[PDB]
RNA sequence: UACGGUGCUGAAGCAACAAAUGCCCUGCUUCCAGGAAAAGCCUCUAAGCAUCAGGUAACAUCAAAUCGUACCCCAAACCG
RNA sequence: CGAAGGUGUGCUGUGAGGCAUGCUGGAGGUAUCAGAAGUGCGAAUGCUGACAUAAGUAACGAUAAAGCGGGUGAAAAGCCCGCUCGCCGGAAGACCAAGGGUUCCUGUCCAACGUUAAUCGGGGCAGGGUGAGUCGACCCCUAAGGCGAGGCCGAAAGGCGUAGUCGAUGGGAAACAGGUUAAUAUUCCUGUACUUGGUGUUACUGCGAAGGGGGGACGGAGAAGGCUAUGUUGGCCGGGCG
RNA sequence: AGGACCGAACCGACUAAUGUUGAAAAAUUAGCGGAUGACUUGUGGCUGGGGGUGAAAGGCCAAUCAAACCGGGAGAUAGCU
RNA sequence: UAAGGUGAUAUGAACCGUUAUAACCGGCGAUUUCCGAAUGGGGAAACCCAGUGUGUUUCGACACACUAUCAUUAACUGAAUCCAUAGGUUAAUGAGGCGAACCGGGGGAACUGAAACAUCUAAGUACCCCGAGGAAAAGAAAUCAACCGAGAUUCCCCCAGUAGCGGCGAGCGAACGGGGAGCAGCCCAGAGCCUGAAUCAGUGUGUGUGUUAGUGGAAGCGUCUGGAAAGGCGCGCGAUACAGGGUGACAGCCCCGUACACAAAAAUGCACAUGCUGUGAGCUCGAUGAGUAGGGCGGGACACGUGGUAUCCUGUCUGAAUAUGGGGGGACCAUCCUCCAAGGCUAAAUACUCCUGACUGACCGAUAGUGAACCAGUACCGUGAGGGAAAGGCGAAAAGAAC
């Protein structure tokens, strides 16, 4: 998913920009620290894809 | 490249093993391979009071070099050195001696 | 302990303490002296 | 500090030497006074610390064009 | 108004121990690991909008880390700061 | 007996410590010195 | 009663006298050696603003952030 | 089919030395003839490391003092519990500031640390623990003093200093009782409070300063008077009649 | 009233003994002087090396003082060991 | 580029990837908390406290940006005073700090040597301070030479431990001239003719080459000892490749490489070419650097210590001629020769190594070589500046010892 986040207006990625920090990572942090979430790898790959979402964020706008 | 790579089947050519054909199981960044069946070691090692507990003198394989394996032709049925050919812009593997493209 | 003991053989190495020898130890070589004279 | 403004002429170093011929040492100084100099072109008095050499220059080049080196040169009077 | 971006970066983990025990089986307050530059008023906006409770008041201390050593390497932990979370009567987490 | 040491943590930082160091030209050379020695700590501020 | 305690219940709860180096007291008396400053605080107005702004009073409502808070501290934790 | 090195033996040269070989070692050595030297150690109160000696010797850090029973343990003079005994009690008690910085509390281990043993510990390892509108800091204000735009001065670096700006050890708003944790509490809980700002409504209304005045605003000693903390005794209440 | 008197805290340090590879690189014990003053103490500040400060001893200036400490000139120089 | 990866101690768990959007390498971007010149004010560095403006469909609270000083320039204001200057406010541009050595300049010791010591030496060294560059500095004759000539500066070898200076002690010590490295000349003080004429500087573009990732890269088997072979023995092959490193002992042919031949989407350094802008060629005529040269006094630099001392620099007092003129030619005068000060620019030869790459050593091999082969300027010591360690090697492979 570069292209993908590539192709969207500035409002959608800042509607997946809320939900990459809201449904996936507090919720993977709550659940990694209190006994659950066997599957850790998707802590790295969710932060990664905000940093994607926040590059092509600040790309899109202005220069 | 790299010459002995994954799925590959070799023979050993110095030591313990010499002239034993076996298939890579895996090739470590150390430039060492582990073939299967090769370089049989005998581990023993102690019942973890974790998840479960075989004990025992476990028998394993044991990293030998890339160096002292050779991939096995099979068309003459002896070891074989590796070289480097481009065709149609794939960069393949393929013997030497009989030429020919892995 | 090592460093501890190479710090502590290197206390009187600076001295300037003329009624006690080496610094530290205690005699009576004032009065040896001033009887000498 | 001691420079002529006109001049530029700092305290050097030297030698207090005797009849010995003892090296020691010592500064010479300019004779720096606090002249105020009218100027006709500007109708003011223009205050300098020159040099009783700076007031040499300045009465055969004229204050005008000392006053231009000055400010040509950027020391501010 | 908090952002909301910002108001998901304070909390961090939620606090096990049994003085947090006591604290929610009685006297309604959940304890909390927040982030180390975190307010009062950020905490209780973040509990008011991402737990959806009613919070009283918030108090905040912040911890010292400990100097462990291993072998004969020592080193300091990190200081993290903990949150006193005093919701209201109608609660559940 | 009253050592020489009597320990203050204001008197340490306004005497040798690093916004003291920087206030003069001897002290940052006193800084200079210290890093390019390549030191783990210049000063002493805590 | 995991004998470590844990809950429940709980009477009287007054007076006399003595009394500080603490309080009235930043007082009072006295003495020369003649005993910080500036803000908060209370007031006066100038420029300005004048049926606005501001001031006062009552009521309501919101806010009071941040850092320290363990433990030793005449000492086995500080300086030696 | 065993180098250097190490350790013995045998032979040999006038000597420094050389040669052969057993055992250890486990991978390098180097003829001859030349070349260059960090080229030869017993001394320097030589430098560094190791190890002796006195020597299983002095000592084991206040002459406040211990005794017994029981528990835990592989083991108890020292740990835990109990009963006695002694010591401090204007301190050897309690609370802080400075300073330290987790030593606090719990579980667990006894290698080293503890001048002995240790099951114990301020030791090791892990986990826990520090909750504030009212306490303190930050903050407002300043003293000594620092720094200091401009400025005056000075070979340069820099000195001094006006406006200012910092600087507490001083001045400035407000919370007490009771309960609770193994470990925090004027912070948590219960009860009862108080303070300062913002905003809004309503009623009345002249408000307004890096400006004026007051106040803050402040010595040593002494003397009583009125009190309180606190204590003693009686009454009351509960218990005992040895 | 008092650089007043006796005497604890507090400041000091006159004598003796111990200690002198100390419990302590200046103390302990028993006595001792001052104890409303030219006192004592906390916190901060200022003075710096031929310089400070000194009720003056050549005392004190981080266990160092007839010229601090650190670094450098520097492998000073040493007809001496 | 790729079949394997998610850095190390350091294994695990959870996964990603295998013909291409795993990972790794490079170019260019994005993010880049706080302290630090630190720059909004302050401060005990990594913290405390703001003001101003813009925006925020819960705008009772948030988010972003700006706000240091100084120099220069401009605008608007603006005293004593009328005009005006000082001052004030705002904007634009630049600076500030760090860094190992080399370089120029401002200051500048003493120990030491003289077998004492004062002139002298050490020594314009150490050190302090200012400034600049990739080099700096100097530089285009008011220079030598010597009746012949040379032709800016800088560096190297002679000259030559020479002439000289010197309590004529200790010591200091040239130039002329010769041989080389390198070579480059110009502009303003000033008008007319004439214009863009060479010249460089700033940029675009094109070409060539280099850097920052890379790609291909020859040729061996049998047998004996052995734990293991690259070793012994036997027989082959490569070489524009036998530099080196690893592989279970010593490998040209096992691996990585080496010789050799190629490779860049992008960013760049250098060199040509070229577009634009700025800049000025060339000709005639004129001018041709005044508190200056020189002097008196004091001091310094010249190898030269005031001496018979030329020359240069100037703190102080003075003070010309100005091409029918002036400076020098080692006191000084005359004759003769040579040159044109009082304005400035200028490449190369030269000096140095914080830092990067490749290669090399009759350099060291763990008490040596860096203080530091190892998480070393660390532990530790000191209030502080500062001082400052010790400590490498199991094995071929952890198979690192089940029971």
């Amino acid at each position: 998913m570069k292209a993908k986040e590539l192709r969207e207006k500035s409002v959608e990625e800042l509607n997946t920009e809320l939900l990459n920090l809201l449904r996936e990572q507090f919720n993977l942090r709550m659940q990694a620290a209190s006994g659950q979430l066997q599957q850790s790898h998707l802590l790295k790959q969710v932060r990664r894809d905000v940093a994607r979402v926040k590059t092509l964020l600040n790309e899109k706008a202005g220069a | 490249a790299a010459k002995i790579r994954r799925d590959d089947e070799v023979i050993v050519l110095t030591g313990k093993d010499k002239g034993k054909r076996g298939k890579v199981k895996n090739v470590l960044s150390s430039g060492k391979v582990i073939v299967e069946g090769i370089n049989l070691v005998k581990k023993h090692q102690k019942p973890v009071p974790a998840l479960n507990q075989p004990g025992g003198i476990v028998e394993k394989e044991a990293a030998i070099q890339v160096s002292n394996v050779a991939i096995f032709n099979a068309a003459t049925g002896k070891a074989d050195r590796v070289g480097f050919r481009f065709e149609d812009g794939k960069k393949v593997r393929f013997f030497k001696s009989n030429s020919e493209t892995i | 302990m090592d460093i501890n003991w190479r710090h502590n053989q290197s206390t009187f190495y600076h001295f300037t303490s003329d009624h006690r020898i080496s610094g530290w130890k205690e005699t009576n070589a004032m009065y040896v002296a001033l009887n000498s004279q | 500090s001691r420079v002529c403004q006109v001049t530029g002429k700092r305290p050097v170093t030297g030698n207090n030497r005797s009849h010995a011929l003892n090296a020691t040492k010592r500064r010479f100084l300019p004779n720096l006074h606090s002249h105020r100099f009218w100027v006709e072109s500007e109708k003011r008095f223009v205050t300098l610390r020159v040099s009783a050499k700076g007031m040499r220059v300045i009465d055969k080049k004229g204050i005008d064009t000392v006053l231009a080196e000055l400010r040509a040169r950027g020391e501010k009077y | 108004m908090i952002r909301e971006e910002r108001l998901l970066k304070v909390l961090r983990a939620p606090h096990v121990s049994e003085k947090a025990s006591t604290a929610m089986e009685k006297s309604n307050t959940i304890v909390l690991k927040v982030a180390k530059d975190a307010t009062k008023a950020e905490i209780k906006a973040a509990v008011q909008k991402l737990f959806e409770v009613e919070v009283e008041v918030v108090n905040t201390l912040v911890v010292k880390g400990k100097v462990k050593r291993h072998g004969q390497r020592i080193g300091r932990r990190s200081d993290w700061k903990k949150a006193y979370v005093t919701l209201k009567e109608g609660q559940n987490l | 007996m009253k050592r020489t040491f009597q320990p203050s943590v204001l008197k340490r930082n306004r005497s040798h410590g690093f916004r003291a160091r920087m206030a003069t030209k001897n002290g940052r050379q006193v800084l200079a010195r210290r890093r390019a020695k390549g030191r783990a700590r210049l000063t002493v501020s805590k």
